[PDB]
């Protein structure tokens, strides 16, 4: 599986 | 920006046996970025229907790829891995020995 | 066995030929299992290992989708980290970002990892803690402040915690046909001369699984390292890595030098000489 759903922008 | 040469291993996926069925494999690892050529070659010329493993990088963020297809080795046919690359001033040859 | 899982990702941008280039890999121990690539017709995560091929089209889609949110993700930074380094909208660029989490033999949690590179360069990387990061540079005490702001360790410590080391123990679970293996490796030596008074002997390793090895060289009994060789350790293509390590040795002093093959497939160590 993948990161927890949402990503944070840099 | 930082760029690294490619690293270059060409040999065989089981031990060469001429008349038995193998892989021929170049490992190219150690160089950055990911853009590069890489060809395998019997006696010279561009064997086709080469594959690649999926794009992946070290821990110091350099990439290795291994590039393959399947032959049959002989007496006399030779093998040597192309790879070009921007860190490279001319293809860099790599002759395919079965002892290496 | 201890194990970990780490996914790779590499975003390249490519001006004027189009958006960056995504590739995504997905691994447990040394046995990759998924991919993505952006270039790819098929716009979906791939199986890779046979024990993940049973996994339901819902995985399938999730993952494709979350791995595309990736994809979005890495095309914004580029440009951000681009205003950052004030460098040309010309050049291609490169984000390579790695995470993971690792588990012990009782499938306990044992570390997190995140790390994000630019130019193929150190970044910004998640600490030990899973709450604090470490800068590389100006431009990523933007990036740090800014996660400290959005509170971004919050989410990734929660993943590394949770749905990362529970997924491990499922394909571990899962493929533990597979991945409980420990290859032994398959060693011989071989001799060439180079000259009347100098020959090469090479160590040889092969078939092995995982790739961590270790090959010494010893000249009676001490540990050689000049007039060594030593090359990277390399995938055989079917699941299996090779390696070998040579020592150049004068003409008759053959049977002073000694190889040494440790491995964890392995019960004791092997010591090979030139018979």
């Amino acid at each position: 599986v993948v990161v927890g759903a949402r990503g944070v922008g840099k | 920006m930082i760029q690294r040469t490619p690293k270059i291993q060409v040999y065989s996926r089981h031990p060469a046996e001429n008349g038995k069925s193998n892989f021929l494999n170049c490992y190219v690892s150690g160089f950055h970025p990911s853009d590069i050529e890489v060809d395998l070659l019997k006696n010279g010329e561009r064997i086709e229907k080469v594959e690649h493993s999926d794009l992946s990088f070290s821990k110091d963020w350099s990439f290795y790829l291994l590039y393959y297809t399947e032959f049959t080795p002989t007496e006399k046919d030779e093998y040597a891995c192309r790879v070009n690359h921007v860190t490279l001033s001319q293809p860099k040859i790599v002759k395919w020995d079965r002892d290496m | 066995g201890s194990h970990s899982m780490r996914y790779f990702y590499t975003s390249v941008s490519r001006p004027g030929r189009g958006e960056p280039r995504f590739i995504a890999v997905g691994y447990v121990d040394d046995t990759q299992f998924v991919r993505f690539d952006s270039d790819a017709a098929s716009q979906r995560m791939e199986p890779r290992a046979p024990w993940i091929e049973q996994e339901g089209p819902e995985y399938w889609d999730q993952e494709t989708r979350n791995v595309k949110a990736q994809s979005q993700t890495d095309r914004v930074d580029l440009g951000t980290l681009r205003g950052y380094y004030n460098q040309s909208e010309d050049g291609s660029h490169t984000i390579q970002i790695m995470y993971g989490c690792d588990v012990g033999p009782d499938g306990r949690f044992l570390r997190g990892y995140r790390q994000d590179a630019y130019d193929g360069k150190d970044y910004i990387a998640l600490n030990e803690d899973l709450r604090s990061w470490t800068a590389a540079d100006m431009a990523a005490q933007i990036t740090k402040r800014k996660w400290e702001a959005a509170h971004a360790a919050e989410q990734q410590r929660a993943y590394l915690e949770g749905r990362c080391v529970e997924w491990l123990r499922r394909y571990l679970e899962n493929g533990k046909e597979t991945l409980q293996r420990t290859d032994p490796p398959k060693t011989h030596m071989t001799h060439h001369p180079i000259s009347d008074h100098e020959a090469t002997l090479r160590c040889w390793a092969l078939g092995f699984y995982p790739a961590e090895i270790t090959l010494t060289w010893q000249r009676d009994g001490e540990d050689q390292t000049q007039d060594t060789e030593l090359v990277e350790t390399r995938p055989a293509g079917d699941g299996t890595f090779q390696k070998w390590a040579a020592v150049v040795v004068p003409s008759g002093e053959e049977q002073r030098y000694t190889c040494h093959v440790q491995h964890e497939g392995l019960p004791k160590p092997l010591t090979l000489r030139w018979e």
